[PDB]
C-alpha cells in the first residue's frame, strides 16, 4: 500500500503507488532520508496525478540525500496544524511543530490547513476605521477594523518596521487574539520579533507560524496556509476578535511560481504559474471577516523591482479593504513611513464613513500634492520663480505637507534614535486643514520633518529659528 | 437598535436551534426509514 | 428593512445548517438501514431479479480501439488469410504454429533493425517476402511461411504494429485449436479467473510485466506459481505463458484481459463485466444474457466479478457503455442529491 | 424545516440509465483529463463523482481535456465521469431580479431557489447583422460628463478603462441606481433590467456592491453574477456568459437590458490560466489565439434588436483595469477595438478633484448624438469644443491679463464648465436635471459664480427649480425638448435665484 | 473516401483521411454538429499535413458541440465565393454565404479566393493617377489608380461619407463598382453601413462582405481575400475599374497573427506572426491595375500605441500609395470632406508624375497653409490684432484656400439637397493657382463654402 | 539586511566611496553600532537624504 520514490527533481518528488492505493491531492505523505549527515522525514503534498499511479509531490523539506525506491507512506490527510488557545505563546513552523518547545501541542486538536473560505452568504462588509496613531495612515489610508490592510513597497522601503509599528500600535492593546505569520521572510527578523513580542509581553496573546525564506518552495506555500488554519479556528470555535499579520504574502505567490515549472506547467506572462489568480484568491478569500467574527489581517505585499504593474501586487490589489503602498522615491527622501499618499488608498476614505472634515481635509491634500508632483519637472528645469504666484505658494504647502505626513515611529527608534510619537486624529485633521490653508507657511519646511503633532511642530520651529 | 435586535436575534436563535436539534432527533428515524425504503425499490418495515 | 434583511438572513441560515445536518444524519442513518436489510441473502436475490425485470422492460439501442485504419484493415486481412488457410491444420500443426509465431515475434522484438526494415509500410512487398523466406524458410513450416508473407505483405502504421499482429495471429490460431478440442468455454473462464487473480495481486503482475528481466525466468514463474495447478486448462496455460513471454511496457492483468477480451470475440460475442455482491442462479445467470443479448443484439458472454461493496444491485459494463443498478450508487446518488 | 428535507426524500428517486462513461487518467491545477466518453461534445458538460463537474474543452483520440468548475480536489484517478449530453447551458426567467447567483444560475445569496422560466445555452449565437436596428434611444447612465460628451445608447457597448481607483464600479452602479426611475415608471419600452457580473472581485466587494445597490433600490430590478476570487478558473470564465445569457433571455422578449462586466480582464486572465493549463499555443502576453474572440463573442451579444424581434435591446458595460495607463496593453487594445466607444478613466484626473475621473479629450463615443435627447443634444453641442479650448489654454491660467478677452472669456468658461461635469458618487442625476446643470454652463449663468461655489450653486439651484418651478423638468422630460417658453423661464428663475445666492466669499454673483 | 475529427482544441480541428484521400492544402472541409441548439455546418480550411493522414484546419465557425469521429467531407475546392454582376447590393459572409439573403448566389460562379498576383509582364511599368473630381484630393494628396489609399479619421468626421462619396465617383465617373470588406467588423456598424447605402441608393453598386468580430480568426483573416476575389472578377472579367474598401486592414493582420498562435508558430517580433510581411504582400500584391483595368483600394489602418515602426502599420506602409486623415478640426469648420491637407500626403505628388504645374501650385497652397497654422497660436491667444499686415494679408488668403479645399460631394446631397460637383484636374490646378496668387482675397469667405469650380465660385460671388 | 548602493556617477564626481546615501540602507542600525558612534550618527542617513 505504500509508495515509492520514482524521480527527485529539487523540490519536485514522483511517487508510484500500486493500483487503488494512490492517495488523494494534497494529502501529506512521509518518506525517509537515512543519510547520517542528513538524516531527517520528508513531508511531501501530493500536487497532481500524472496517471499510472504515480503522484507529483511538492517537498516541505529539501530534498538533498533522498534515494530513488524509498519506501513512501501516506498519512491520509493533509497537513495539519495544532488549533486552540494553547498555539499562543508559542512558535511553529508550517508543519506545525513547536520551534521553542519541539513536541508541544502534538496532543490538541488538529486542523487541516486546506480548507474552503466562507460562504458568500456569511460576508458582511465592514466600515469602521481603526485609528493608528499615524498621521499618513490616519489621514489617507484610514484602516478598516475587521478589514483587510496591505502595505504594498519594493524591497527595503519600510513594509517590515510598519507591520511592527502596527504590531506596537494595535496588539500591544488588543482584547483578542494575534496570529503573526512569517511568510518567506528573514529569520533574524523572526527572531527580533519572537523577542520584542516576549519583551512586550504580547506574546502570550500571539501565535507565530515561520516558514523562513531558506526553506524549500512547499514550506513557503504552506506556512501561510498554517497560520491562516491557526486564524480561522480563533475566529470560527473560540469566537473571539483575531489580529492577523502576514509578512510577506508574496512570498507565498513566488514560492508558487519556484515548482510550477517543474510541476509541468507552461509559464504565464512575466515568468508567473498560469494559476497565480486562483490560488491568491483562494488563500485571500479565506483571510476574512464573516458576519459576528472579527480578522483585522495585515499583510505586508513585496512590489518586485518596485513594479507596482508586476502580475503579484496587481492581482493582490483586488483583495484589500485599505492599502498603503510605499514608495521607493519618498523613501530616498528621507521621509518615513515612506508612503505615497496619491498612490494609497482606502474603502472607507468616504464623507459618509469618516465624516465631511476628514474626507475634505484629505481630498485637499491630495490635491495640493498631485499639483506639487505636475509641477515637480518644471520646477527642476526652469526653476521655481516661473511659477505663478498661486503656484508658489503651494509649492510651499505641498512641501511642508509632505514632510509633516513624516513621523517618527517608535518601531523606527533603532534607525533614528528617536523616541516615536502617536497623534491623535482629531489633531491631525486639524493640523492638516490648517497647513492646508497656510497657517503655517511662516516655519521653515525643516520644522515638519519626523515630527508628532502640532505640539511637537512648534517645540521644532523653537528649535529652529521660527514660533507659531 | 439593528445592533441589539441582532445580539438578542442571535441569542435566541441559538436557542430555537438548540431546543430544535432534539426535536430532530426524535423524528430523524423515520425520515431515514422511509429513504432506505424507497432506496431499495422494495419498503422495509424497519 | 434591512434590519429586517439580517434577521431574516440568520433565520435562513440557521435553517440551511438544520437542512444540511438533518439531511447528513438521515443519509448515515438509511445507509446503515439499508446495509442491514442487504446482509440477508433473500434481498440479494430479490433486488437482482427486479432490476432485471427493469433491463428487460429496457429498450434497446445501436452501437482493437489502439489500431488505426490502415492498421486495422492489415489485421483483419491478416486474420481471414490465417482463417482461410489454418482451417484445415491439425491440433498438434496449430500448436507447432503458434510456437514458431511466437517465437519469431520474440525475434522480431529482440532485433530491432530487422523489425524496421520488415515493418516499413512498402508498395512492392517481394523485396519484404524475398527477406523474410531468406531468413525464415530455415526454422518454420510452409503455413507459417504463408502466415508471416501475409502479414509482413500489408501495411503497419509502425513496428510494434507489426509485432502485435504476429502475436495476434499466433494467439488466435490458439484459440482456433482451444476450440478444435471443444474446450473454448474452459479457456474464457481459465483466463478471465486468472486475470481477476492476478489483478488482485498488483505485486505479482508488475513483477512478470518487468520485460528486462529475462522471460525465461518471468514464464518459469509463472508456470511454477500459478499457470502449474491441477485445474488449469493447458490451452490457457500456454496462452497466458505466450502472452507474459512476450510482454513489453504493457501491464500484465491488461494483457491478460486482452486475451479474455480477443478469445471471447473470437466466436463474435461480447463481454459484459457483470459485477454483483453474491453470485446468481442460474436461471438468473441465463436471463441476464438474454435480456443483454437484446438490448445489443449480437450474443453477449456475461462474466460474474463477485463485489460485496455494491450492497446487492447490478452493474453491467459493456464497449464502454455501463448500465449502473448497484446499490451503493443508488445509495451515492441519494447523498450527493441532498440539498 | 424537517418537512423540507422530508419532501426532498418522498420525491428523491433515481433510475437506471444506459450511460457512457470515461475514467479519470489524470488531474492537476484545475484540470482533469478522462479517457473513454467517445460521443462527448466539445464544450460538453461532465459530471464527476461527488457532484462535481466539468467541461470537455480539450479533445483528443487518447483523452478529454475537461476544466473542473469547483472542488478540483476532489477529483481522483480511476473515478468516472458522466457526460450529460448537455453544452453549458443556465436557466433564465424574471426570477432572477434582485437575487445573487453563480456562474451556472445557483443562488448564492442564500435566499432559496430560482424558478427558472427556461433554460438558454451559454453559447447562442449573436443576433444577425440583418436582426438588428440603430441604435437610437438613450441610456441614462446619470453621470453628467458621460451622457454629455460620450451618451451611451441602448443596444451600445461602451467600455469603461481605467486603472485601479479610478471610479469605474463607481460609474457602472451610479447607472444601474439611474435605471430607478425607469423602473418604477413600469413601462417595459422605458424599464431597464439590470446584470452585474463580477468576476474576480473578494466576496465582500461584491457584498458592498449589492449593499449600495438595496440603498437605492436597484436590486429590485437587478441581477448580479458572482465569480469571487476563490471560484475557480471555470468560473470566472464563464461568469460573463452566464449573465449574458440572462440578459439575452430577457433581451428577445422586448425587454431593454444593461450588462456590467466587473471586470473582463479579469476573465481573460481566467481563460489564459485554463489555456495554458490545458497545454494551448501561448502569444503575446502567454494569452491564447482566441482571447480576442473570447471577449468579442461576449460582447456581440449586446445588441439592438429589430422590431421583427420584439425591439428589444442589451447595453454592455465591460471595465477594464490598465496597468500604468497603459492602453496599449493587449487586452485593453482588444477590447477598445471590439467596443462602440470607450470612457477613460484617469488617477492624475481624480487626485485633480476631477470625479468622475473620465478623460474627456480621449473619451468617445462612436453612436454619439444618436443616444441622446433632444435637449441634451442642444445644451451639450458646445461641450466639446468648449473643453478642448480650455485645455488648450489652461497653461495662461496665470496671464489672464496678457491674453485678449476671448482667450480669458474661453478660460473661465472652461474652468466654469469642467466644476460643472464634477458630480458626487451614489448620486445619479436625472435627464431634465442634466440638460438644466448643461444649460446653465454653456449659457454663461456660470460665469458671474466663483468657479469654487459653480457646483453648490448648481446644486441648490436644481433643488430650487424641483422645488418651486418643476414645470420646466415636466416639460423637458415629456417633450425631450426645451421649448422657448421654459427656456425664457429657466433664465428668469436662474436670475431670481441669483439674486438669492450667496458666494463663499461673500460676493454676489448677480450680473 | 470521407474524414473524421480526430482532435479539437478550439477552433483548431485534426481531420484523418483515408490514404489516397488527404485534402490539398487550404481545401474547405465541411462537418456537421447535430447538438440540437448549436446545430449547423462547419467549414474547415486545411492549413497542414500533419502526415499519417492527420490534417490540421482551421474552423471558420466556432467548434463547440462537435464530436469526435462525425464524418468531414472534402469540397474538392478552397474557400469559393461567389462572383458576377449578381453580387452587387448583397451583403456577404466572408465563405461567400448571403446574410441579407441566405442562399441567394448559390448558382453563381465561384472562384477560389486564393489566387496569385498578376504575372510580372502584365503589370503596368508606369503609375496612373486617379482622377477622382474632389479638388482636396485631385490638387493635394493625387490617388494612385490601381493603389492603395491609407484612411486615418476619428468619429464624426464624414469617414463613412467620404466612402460614399468615392463609391458614387467610381460608379458615375469611371463606370466601375465598389466591394467594401469589413475584416473585424462590428455587427452595429455593419448593419448601420448596410442600412445607409440602401437609403444612398448606393448599395445596387457595391458588393458588402463582412467578416465580423465574433467570428473565430479564420474567418476574420478571410473576408479581405474573399472582397478582394470579387473585385478580381469584376476587373479581369467584367473589365471594370474597381473600388475596394478594407476596414480594418490591421484587423486583418491581428486575425493572422491569431491564426499562427492557434497553429503552434512561434510568434516574431512583437509577437506578430513570422510570415507578417509574405501574409500582407500576398494580400495586397493582388490589389493592382493590369490590362488596362485597376482595382484602388482605400483601406483604414490601425496604428497600435501610435507607433507607426510597429510591425503592423510598418508592414502595411509598404504598400501605401497615399494617406488621407480627417480632422476633427477642419469637420468641425464646416469643411467637407473633413481633409486634412497637412497631414494627408501622396507618393505621387512629384513633378516626374503629376506634371511641374501641378507640384508647384500644390506646394505653394501647402507653404501658405503651414504658415497659417504656425499663426492659428498667436491668433487664438492674442488675437489677429497683434499680426503683422503681411500676415493678415497671409491669413485671409489661407482661410479662403482652406475654404475652397472643400466641396459639395454627390453623397452630401441627401443631407444638403444641393447636388455634388466634379472639377476637371486642370480647372483646379489654375483655380488654386489663382487663389494662391492673390486673385479672389476680396471675395467673401463665405463664398468659397462647398463649391466646385470657378464658374460656381463667380457665381455663389454674384448671390452674395 | 540591507545594501550598499554603489553609483558611477557618484564615483566619477568625487564622491568615494560611492555610496547612493538615498537608496543605502542597514536593517540593523543602531544595534550595529558603539553607543558613541550611534549618539553622533543617529540621523545623518535622513539629514543626507534630505
Ligand atoms: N464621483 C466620485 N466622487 C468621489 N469619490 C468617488 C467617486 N467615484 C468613485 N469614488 C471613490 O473612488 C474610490 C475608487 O472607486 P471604485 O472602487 O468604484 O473604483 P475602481 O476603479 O472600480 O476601483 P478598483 O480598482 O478598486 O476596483 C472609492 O473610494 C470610491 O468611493
Ligand atoms: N520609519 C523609519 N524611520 C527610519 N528608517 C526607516 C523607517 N522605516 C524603515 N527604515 C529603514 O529602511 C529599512 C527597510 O525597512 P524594512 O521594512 O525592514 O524593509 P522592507 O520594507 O523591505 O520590509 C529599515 O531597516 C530601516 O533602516
Ligand atoms: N458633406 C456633408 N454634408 C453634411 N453633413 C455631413 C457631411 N459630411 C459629414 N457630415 C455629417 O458628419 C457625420 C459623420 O459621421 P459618419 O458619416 O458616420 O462618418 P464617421 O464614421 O467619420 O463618423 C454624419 O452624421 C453627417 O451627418
Ligand atoms: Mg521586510
Ligand atoms: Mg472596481
Amino acid at each position: 500500500t505504500a509508495g515509492r520514490v520514482v524521480r527527485i527533481t529539487g523540490p519536485v518528488v514522483d511517487v508510484e503507488f500500486p493500483r487503488g492505493s494512490v492517495p488523494e491531492l494534497f494529502n501529506a505523505l512521509h518518506a525517509e532520508i537515512t543519510f547520517g549527515a542528513l538524516a531527517k522525514t520528508l513531508t511531501l503534498e501530493v500536487a497532481q496525478h500524472l496517471g499510472d499511479s504515480l503522484v507529483r509531490c511538492i517537498s516541505m523539506q529539501p530534498t538533498d540525500g533522498l534515494v530513488r525506491g524509498v519506501e513512501v507512506t501516506d498519512t491520509g490527510a493533509s497537513i495539519s496544524v495544532p488549533v486552540g488557545d494553547g498555539v499562543k505563546g508559542h512558535v511553529f513552523n508550517a508543519l506545525g511543530d513547536c520551534l521553542d518547545d519541539p513536541g508541544y501541542g502534538k496532543d490538541f486538536e488538529h486542523w487541516s490547513i486546506h480548507r474552503k473560505p466562507p460562504a458568500f452568504s456569511d460576508l458582511e462588509p465592514r466600515t469602521e476605521m481603526l485609528e493608528t496613531g499615524l498621521k499618513v495612515v490616519d489621514l489617507l489610508t484610514p484602516y478598516v477594523r475587521g478589514g483587510k490592510i496591505a502595505l504594498f513597497g519594493g524591497a527595503g522601503v519600510g513594509k517590515t518596521v510598519l507591520i511592527q509599528e502596527m504590531i506596537n500600535r494595535i496588539a500591544r492593546n488588543f482584547g483578542g487574539t494575534s496570529v503573526f505569520a512569517g511568510v518567506g521572510e528573514r529569520t533574524r527578523e523572526g527572531n527580533d520579533l519572537w523577542v520584542e513580542l516576549a519583551d512586550a509581553n504580547v506574546l502570550k496573546d500571539t501565535a507565530l507560524v515561520f516558514g523562513q525564506m531558506d526553506e524549500p518552495p512547499g514550506t513557503r506555500m504552506r506556512v501561510a496556509l498554517s497560520a491562516l488554519t491557526m486564524a480561522e479556528f480563533f475566529r470560527d470555535e473560540q469566537g473571539q476578535d483575531v489580529l492577523l499579520f502576514i509578512d510577506n504574502i508574496f512570498r507565498f505567490t513566488q514560492a508558487g511560481s519556484e515548482v510550477s515549472t517543474l510541476l509541468g506547467r507552461m509559464p504565464s506572462a512575466v515568468g508567473y504559474q498560469p494559476t497565480l489568480a486562483d490560488e491568491m484568491g483562494e488563500l485571500q478569500e479565506r483571510i476574512t471577516s464573516t458576519r459576528g467574527r472579527s480578522i483585522t489581517s495585515m499583510q505586508a505585499v513585496y512590489v518586485p523591482a518596485d513594479d507596482y504593474t508586476d502580475p503579484a501586487p496587481a492581482t493582490t490589489f483586488a483583495h484589500l479593504d485599505a492599502t498603503t503602498e510605499l514608495s521607493r522615491a519618498v523613501f530616498s527622501k528621507g521621509i518615513f513611513p515612506a508612503v505615497d499618499p496619491l498612490a494609497s488608498s482606502s474603502t472607507i476614505l468616504d464623507p459618509a464613513i469618516v465624516g465631511d472634515e476628514h474626507y475634505r481635509v484629505a481630498q485637499e491634500v491630495i490635491r495640493i500634492l498631485q499639483r506639487y508632483k505636475d509641477l515637480q519637472d518644471i520646477i527642476a528645469i526652469l526653476g521655481i520663480d516661473e511659477l505663478s504666484e498661486e503656484d508658489k505658494q503651494l509649492v510651499n504647502r505641498a512641501r511642508r505637507i509632505e514632510r509633516f505626513l513624516s513621523q517618527n515611529m517608535m518601531a523606527a527608534e533603532q534607525f533614528t534614535g528617536q523616541p516615536g510619537s502617536t497623534v491623535p486624529l482629531k489633531e491631525t485633521i486639524e493640523a492638516f486643514d490648517k497647513l492646508t490653508k497656510g497657517e503655517f507657511d511662516h516655519l521653515p519646511e525643516q520644522a515638519f520633518f519626523l515630527i508628532g503633532g502640532l505640539d511637537d511642530l512648534a517645540k521644532k520651529a523653537e528649535s529652529l529659528g521660527a514660533k507659531l | 437598535e439593528v445592533a441589539q435586535t441582532l445580539t438578542q436575534a442571535d441569542q435566541q436563535l441559538s436557542a430555537q436551534g438548540d431546543q430544535v436539534r432534539s426535536g430532530l432527533e426524535s423524528s430523524v428515524d423515520g425520515l431515514s426509514a422511509k429513504l432506505a425504503s424507497r432506496i431499495l425499490g422494495v419498503d422495509v418495515n424497519s | 428593512a434591512q434590519g429586517a434583511q439580517q434577521i431574516q438572513l440568520m433565520r435562513q441560515q440557521l435553517i440551511r445548517q438544520l437542512r444540511t445536518g438533518l439531511g447528513a444524519e438521515a443519509v448515515n442513518k438509511a445507509a446503515e438501514i439499508v446495509r442491514a436489510h442487504v446482509a440477508d441473502p433473500q434481498a440479494q436475490s430479490a433486488t437482482v431479479d427486479r432490476f432485471l425485470s427493469e433491463l428487460e422492460q429496457m429498450a434497446p439501442s445501436s452501437v482493437t480501439s489502439r489500431l488505426r485504419a490502415a492498421s486495422r484493415q492489415s489485421l483483419a486481412a491478416l486474420v481471414e488469410k490465417f482463417d482461410s488457410v489454418a482451417g484445415g491444420l491439425d491440433a498438434d500443426g496449430l500448436t507447432n504454429l503458434a510456437d514458431e509465431l511466437a517465437s519469431v515475434a520474440k525475434l522480431l522484438l529482440s532485433e530491432t533493425a530487422l523489425n524496421k526494415h520488415l515493418a516499413e509500410p512498402t508498395d512492392d512487398s517481394a523485396p519484404k517476402v524475398r527477406l523474410l523466406e531468406r531468413l525464415l524458410s530455415d526454422k518454420v513450416s510452409a503455413t507459417t511461411l504463408d502466415l508471416l508473407r501475409t502479414a509482413v505483405s500489408n501495411r503497419w502504421s509502425t513496428e510494434s504494429n507489426l509485432i502485435d499482429a504476429v502475436e495476434h495471429t499466433a494467439r488466435l490460431a490458439l484459440l482456433k485449436r482451444a476450440e478444435i478440442a471443444g474446450e473454448v468455454d474452459e479457456v474464457e473462464e481459465q483466463l478471465f479467473r486468472f486475470g481477476r487473480v492476478l489483478d488482485a495481486e498488483p505485486r505479482l503482475s508488475a513483477l512478470l510485466s518487468d520485460y528486462t528481466t529475462p522471460a525465461e525466468g518471468r514464464v518459469a514463474l509463472l508456470d511454477k506459481a500459478l499457470t502449474g495447478r491441477p485445474g488449469v486448462n493447458q490451452t490457457a496455460a500456454a496462452l497466458l505463458s505466450q502472452t507474459v513471454g512476450l510482454l513489453r511496457g504493457e501491464r500484465a492483468d491488461e494483457a491478460v484481459i486482452d486475451l479474455a477480451e480477443l478469445a471471447v470475440s473470437r466466436r463474435g460475442e461480447v463481454v459484459a463485466h457483470v459485477s454483483a455482491a453474491a453470485e446468481l442462479s442460474d436461471a438468473q445467470r441465463t436471463r441476464l444474457t438474454e435480456v443483454l443479448s437484446r438490448i445489443y443484439g449480437r450474443p453477449v458472454s456475461v462474466q460474474l466479478h463477485v463485489d460485496p461493496e455494491l450492497l446487492g444491485g447490478l452493474s453491467i459494463t459493456v464497449g464502454d457503455e455501463v448500465i449502473d443498478g448497484s446499490i451503493a450508487s443508488r445509495l451515492a446518488a441519494a447523498q450527493t442529491g441532498l440539498p | 424545516i424537517e418537512g423540507a428535507i422530508e419532501d426532498y426524500v418522498s420525491s428523491f428517486s433515481a433510475d437506471t440509465e444506459r450511460e457512457e462513461i470515461g475514467t479519470v487518467i489524470d488531474a492537476g491545477d484545475g484540470i482533469a483529463h478522462v479517457e473513454g466518453l467517445p460521443s462527448v461534445m466539445t464544450q460538453e458538460l461532465l459530471e464527476f463523482p461527488g457532484g462535481v463537474l466539468g467541461v470537455a474543452l480539450n479533445l483528443d483520440e487518447h483523452s478529454v481535456g475537461a476544466v473542473i468548475l469547483g472542488e478540483f480536489e476532489k477529483i481522483e484517478e480511476g473515478q468516472q465521469v458522466k457526460r450529460t449530453g448537455e453544452v453549458l447551458s443556465v436557466p433564465v426567467g424574471d426570477a432572477f431580479l434582485g437575487r445573487v447567483v453563480n456562474p451556472l444560475g445557483q443562488p448564492i445569496d442564500g435566499q432559496g431557489d430560482i424558478a427558472a422560466e427556461t433554460r438558454r445555452a451559454l453559447e447562442l449565437q449573436a443576433p444577425s447583422v440583418v436582426q438588428r436596428q440603430s441604435v437610437s434611444e438613450p441610456l441614462q447612465t446619470g453621470i453628467k460628463a458621460i451622457d454629455a460628451m460620450t451618451p451611451i445608447g441602448r443596444g451600445q457597448r461602451q467600455l469603461i478603462i481605467g486603472d485601479r481607483k479610478t471610479g469605474k464600479t463607481a460609474v457602472c452602479v451610479d447607472t444601474i441606481l439611474n435605471q430607478r426611475e425607469a423602473w418604477l415608471t413600469g413601462d417595459p419600452k422605458q424599464q431597464v433590467r439590470c446584470v452585474y457580473v463580477a468576476i474576480g472581485q473578494k466576496g465582500t466587494t461584491i457584498a458592498s456592491v449589492k449593499r449600495a445597490l438595496e440603498e437605492g433600490g436597484a436590486m429590485e430590478y437587478t441581477t448580479i453574477v458572482a465569480a469571487p476570487a476563490s471560484d475557480a478558473a471555470g468560473f470566472k470564465w464563464l461568469a460573463p456568459y452566464t449573465g449574458s445569457a440572462i440578459g439575452q433571455h430577457w433581451m428577445y422578449n422586448g425587454k431593454h437590458v444593461l450588462i456590467v462586466f466587473d471586470d473582463l480582464s479579469k476573465q481573460a486572465d481566467a481563460y489564459r490560466a485554463i489555456s495554458l493549463l490545458l497545454r494551448r499555443p501561448p502569444g503575446r502576453e502567454a494569452f491564447p489565439g482566441d482571447v480576442f474572440y473570447l471577449h468579442s463573442r461576449l460582447l456581440e451579444r449586446c445588441a439592438k434588436l429589430s422590431d421583427e424581434l420584439g425591439g428589444g435591446s442589451m447595453t454592455g458595460l465591460p471595465i477594464i483595469e490598465t496597468k500604468a495607463n497603459d492602453i496599449s496593453a493587449f487586452i485593453p487594445t482588444n477590447v477598445i477595438s471590439i467596443t462602440d466607444g470607450q470612457c477613460f478613466l484617469e488617477s492624475d484626473l481624480f487626485n485633480q478633484g476631477v470625479r468622475p475621473a473620465i478623460n474627456v479629450g480621449v473619451s468617445v463615443s462612436r453612436v454619439g448624438g444618436a443616444a441622446q435627447i433632444k435637449a441634451m443634444k442642444e445644451v451639450a453641442g458646445s461641450l466639446r469644443l468648449d473643453l478642448s479650448q480650455y485645455r488648450e489654454l489652461e497653461a495662461f491660467a496665470a496671464f489672464a491679463s496678457d491674453l485678449d478677452a476671448a482667450s480669458k472669456a474661453q478660460l473661465d468658461r472652461g474652468a466654469r464648465l469642467v466644476e460643472l461635469l464634477k458630480q458626487p458618487q451614489y448620486s445619479p442625476l436625472a435627464v431634465e436635471e442634466q440638460v438644466v446643470a448643461i444649460f446653465l454652463g454653456t449659457q454663461g449663468h456660470l460665469d458671474s459664480v466663483p468657479v469654487e461655489d459653480v457646483q453648490r450653486f448648481e446644486s441648490e439651484l436644481l433643488e430650487h427649480v424641483k422645488a418651486s418651478h418643476s414645470d420646466i423638468f415636466d416639460g423637458i422630460r415629456e417633450t425631450k425638448k426645451l421649448s422657448e417658453e421654459a427656456e425664457e423661464k429657466l433664465v428668469s428663475v436662474i436670475n431670481e435665484f441669483k439674486k438669492g445666492f450667496q458666494a463663499s466669499d461673500g460676493s454676489s454673483v448677480v450680473v
